[PDB]
């Protein structure tokens, strides 16, 4: 996430957007609003950077 | 162990001093420093007297920094090596100093002269203020103040209400305990006392004299209404005079008009007045209009 | 060599908050701006000149 | 206990101080300083006393800072070291002074000399009044007024209120208690009292005379109406006289003309119009109606 | 104790006094100080007294 500002060429860094990785993406527990939680069957949430 | 609370002693006094610094250590609550430009300002001053020269053009977003005014009270006879507490207060747009630490921060006075030098670990309570605190022995003293204790046969106490008659009973106990010309008054407020030249032998004096008991004579009657706070508060000497009193959805417990007696002490007082079943925002109405008809014998300070 | 004099009163409350105050604020302001030099003594009439500029019939 | 809570002496007075400061240490709840330029003026006023140029052309938005008006009291014979309460209000657009401390802010007299320096961490209430607070020994003494107690032989008691006879009531009784020229009466309001020259002796006779007792003589009959916190308040002094009152939505308790009988006394006064059941917003015109027409035989003062 | 409420003595009277004043402290219950500019000629009169030039 990258933030132009006035009088700064150069555009600043703000943060890292990180995605969540499963195994099973079945298995999540739809919460209702718009949320997945996991469930036993799809443990072990791994984050990573996008891309790799 | 009452002249010591109703008076104090000339010479014997507390100064106030303020100082600048930066606390940081902050959990991403400090300042934005897009605002407050004298931040990031100052935090550069210090890299560079500290050997670390940032170029001038160069964006400086910090997060854990905040600019904060440190507060302190000098006191008296304070002597190089002493530890004061102190007071720290944010500035601007920062939103917590929870577990921040206190730089280097120099004290100055009135005179613009460095009296103390600050720094530590600032305690806040965590409805609770979070944009201030305090730091228990957080200044060092480092200069010190001239006086005249000691030298000349006079000092004076300075009471801390004014009254001829304190003045007296004060002036009457010390003549009474340490011989006949030992305390004079010179007015309502200030009781002259005669010492030994010398530093020990005021010390002496001052001791006996500041444990002495005095029996306090009775002050002016007087009904303190605070409508900030929504509070009053009547001494003992509050007396009342019979009269009507009328006031919205108030009425004899009946007609809109409630007899007030004559009171003479405070208990009487407070009878009487719980008798008419008023708010304390009624009883401020109803105690000012009593004190602009007559009723009330006594002085009303709205504080 | 160029000389700039200032001279007057100035009232303490017509003072700006970066310690300034225009000069037609000034009350006896007195003000002088003048220089030395053959550029300045180009610039002064001859003395017959002078002499004809006030006595000349016309 | 009474002459000292019906009259004032003279040259023993108070006087007002008021100075300008700054309050940080806010939640977020300070000043907005767009709509307030001399927040931030006062800011970099501070900051290049102690040292710190901020560059004229930068914006500053701060939070936690608010320019704040001090008020302040000097006692009589104050003298310098001792402490003071004032009382801070906040000036343009700030929300909230909870939890803010005052910092170096001289306290200016009419003169436009410096009395006192306040300095210290504000009170407020917190239906509570959020922009106002007030800090107990907040101020300093720092300069001392000249006074003539002490001097000449002549001493003059004000009387709160104007009043012949208790003038003359307070004279008699301090001729009764200490000699027959002691005090003389000059108007309705002031009491000119013979004193030994000196100041511990004048001292001795003020405490003398300020706790002597005075019986009140019946003063002016007196009926106060507050139209705007609704309130009726009428002394002891406050008679009826008979005749007939109508008013819309009252009667007989029957016809809308309701007899008021001559009263002598408060107790049968407040009978009396207790009987017409008005409600007291009802009874405000009531007695201004019955003033006109002469029943009321008291003084109406609306305040 | 009746002549002093039938009556009043000659010369012993009293007066009205007015002035200005700026009330400070309000919970944003103030002048608006758009429509009234006295409010902020006043408060900026008592700022340059005070030594404060905005």
């Amino acid at each position: 996430v990258s933030v132009t500002q006035q009088g700064q060429a150069a555009p600043v860094q703000v943060g890292q957007l990180n995605l969540t990785t499963f195994m099973n993406d079945t298995g999540l527990e739809s919460i209702g609003e718009n949320l997945y939680i996991e469930t036993q069957s799809s443990g072990a949430p791994n984050e990573s950077t996008p891309g790799l | 162990e009452r002249i010591r609370d109703l008076t104090s002693v000339q010479g014997v006094r507390e100064n106030s001093l303020i100082g600048y610094g930066l606390v940081v250590g902050l959990d991403g609550t400090g300042d934005q420093t897009t605002q407050t430009p004298f931040t990031t300002q100052t935090l550069n001053n210090m890299l560079s007297q500290l050997g670390i020269t940032v170029p001038t053009g160069t964006n400086m977003q910090l997060k854990n920094v905040a600019a904060v005014m440190v507060t302190a009270s000098y006191p008296p006879f304070a002597r190089q090596g002493q530890t004061i507490d102190v007071v720290v207060s944010s500035m601007g747009n920062a939103k917590s100093l929870r577990g921040g630490t206190l730089l280097m921060t120099p004290l100055k006075g009135v005179d613009s002269q460095v009296y103390a030098l600050a720094q530590g670990n600032i305690l806040v309570g965590g409805v609770n203020q979070l944009n201030g605190g305090r730091i228990t022995n957080g200044a060092i003293i480092e200069r010190e103040l001239p006086t005249q204790f000691g030298a000349g046969n006079t000092i004076n106490l300075q009471l801390n209400d004014e009254d001829f008659t304190m003045a007296q009973q004060i002036t009457d106990a010390i003549n009474r305990a340490r011989g006949y010309g030992s305390a004079t008054a010179l007015d309502a407020r200030t009781v002259q006392v005669r010492v030994p030249s010398g530093n020990s032998s005021q010390v002496r004096f001052l001791a006996d004299i500041q444990n002495m008991e005095v029996n306090v004579t009775p002050q002016d009657a007087k009904v303190v209404i605070n409508s900030r706070t929504g509070s009053v508060v009547m001494n003992r000497e509050v007396t009342l005079d019979s009269c009507a009193v009328a006031q919205g959805n108030l009425s004899v417990t009946g007609g809109s008009l409630q007899s007030v007696r004559s009171s003479a002490n405070l208990n009487s007082v407070v009878r009487a007045l719980n008798a008419l079943g008023a708010t304390p925002m009624d009883l401020m109405s109803i105690l000012q209009s009593m004190q602009s008809a007559g009723c009330l014998r006594a002085k009303l300070e709205i504080i | 060599t160029e000389f700039i004099r200032f001279s007057g009163v100035v009232n303490p409350r017509t003072i700006s908050g970066s310690n300034s105050v225009p000069s037609t604020q000034v009350a006896d302001a007195r003000i002088e701006y003048v220089g030395n030099g053959y550029i300045n003594e180009a610039q002064n009439m001859g003395w017959l000149q002078r002499f004809f500029l006030n006595l000349s019939p016309m």
